[PDB]
């Protein structure tokens, strides 16, 4: 899957 | 603006007269990403020009694959005109049948 | 050596609305997912038949992750306007590439996480996965702000765990397409040049993956400084193309051989005119 934002 | 694009025009399968092939315009290494592409059959705007693979590479420079359906004849002539902010005028790359 | 990779792009357009937010996902440099904020019913879509075997909770998650990132990038672009004291009516670009390369065993080889503003390096996560290399004073504001937040620890947690574990799974469930090898069909053409000589063109067609070497030899000597090359170009059916050319005199055409080396060939291919 992909990375996220904080 | 920044990176001048790099264009290539070619068919998907080895071209023979009469048989319906696929015509590709492969524009790479340009920045900004906003870019104008147009495939021409004898200078006339071709309608349903598909688009594909709009992304960028580790260079950070964007690239896009513009294809469309076509049929070669020994007199027809095809080209791909590309307007980009890096160029003072749009560049057209004619499709040589041997390249 | 394999890789999972995500190329994210945000482009502003002051006067046309909110920025166009894009995501493209790759495994071994092959696209398999994609997101576009402009697309009719915008959502995370499959770009290969093998990823289509994922359940619906998979797609809802990435469609929501992506859309959450879109919300942040819209702010980033606003943050990068005051960082450079830039006019609000200018169209700007923010690119992001993250991913994780995995060595032959399975453990993480290299972890990536860098940004780029208007086409230049903005900031990046170092090989230690502990520290940031910032490119300018504006990116130094970001660098310190992330060090106090602990971003790299959260960022490494992804690269070393989820990024690796989902690459290990993508490879297991999509091998038949990704790990396939298509041998390049090769042939030579002949072209009389105006200056009296001849150009030979040696085509390598319809091959997967992309990496190839094309050479022309005369009596064993490789002719690198007289060769004309084209960059590898996609046929559009998933396979690729490439040709090389040399300028040889008439009569002497059958002196030169073209040596094709692909990973789908046990031996290289030799061809004459």
């Amino acid at each position: 899957r992909g990375p996220g934002c904080a | 603006i920044q990176k001048t694009p790099q264009i290539q025009v070619y068919s998907r399968h080895p071209p023979e007269n009469g048989k319906p092939n696929i015509l590709n315009c492969y524009v790479t290494q340009f920045h900004p990403p906003h870019i104008e592409i147009q495939m021409l059959k004898n200078g006339k705007k071709i309608p349903k020009v598909e688009m594909s693979d709009m992304s960028f590479s580790k260079d950070w420079s964007f690239y896009i694959l513009a294809h469309t359906e076509f049929t070669p004849t020994e007199t027809d002539t095809y080209a791909c005109r590309v307007k980009h902010a890096s160029m003072a005028e749009p560049k057209t790359v004619y499709w040589d049948r041997d390249m | 050596s394999h890789s999972l990779r995500y190329f994210v792009t945000a482009v502003s357009r002051p006067g046309f609305g909110e920025p166009r937010y894009m995501e493209v996902g790759y495994v071994d440099n092959t696209e398999f997912v994609r997101f576009d904020s402009d697309a009719e019913n915008p959502r995370y879509e499959p770009r290969a038949r093998w990823i289509e075997q994922e359940g619906p909770e998979y797609w809802e998650r990435e469609t929501r992750r992506a859309k959450g990132n879109e919300q942040c990038f819209r702010v980033d672009l606003r943050t990068a306007l005051r960082y450079y004291n830039q006019s609000a009516g200018g169209s700007h670009t923010l690119q992001w590439m993250a991913g994780c390369d995995v060595e032959s065993d399975g453990r993480l080889l290299r972890g990536y996480w860098q940004f780029a503003y208007d086409g230049c390096d903005y900031i990046a996560l170092n090989e230690d996965l502990k520290t940031w290399t910032a490119a300018d004073m504006a990116a130094q504001i970001t660098r310190r702000k992330w060090e106090q937040a602990g971003a790299a620890e959260r960022d490494r947690a992804y690269l070393e765990g989820e990024c690796v574990e989902w690459l290990r799974r993508y490879l297991k469930n999509g091998n038949a397409t990704l790990l396939r090898t298509d041998p390049p069909k090769a042939h030579v053409t002949h072209h009389r040049r105006p200056e009296g000589d001849v150009t030979l063109r040696c085509w390598a067609l319809g091959f997967y993956p992309a990496d190839i070497t094309l050479t022309w030899q005369l009596n064993g000597e490789e002719l690198t400084q007289e060769m004309e090359l084209v960059e590898t170009r996609p046929a559009g059916d998933g396979t690729f193309q490439k040709w090389a050319s040399v300028v040889v005199p008439l009569g002497k055409e059958q002196k030169y051989t073209c040596h094709v080396e692909h990973e789908g060939l046990p031996e290289p291919l030799t061809l004459r005119w």
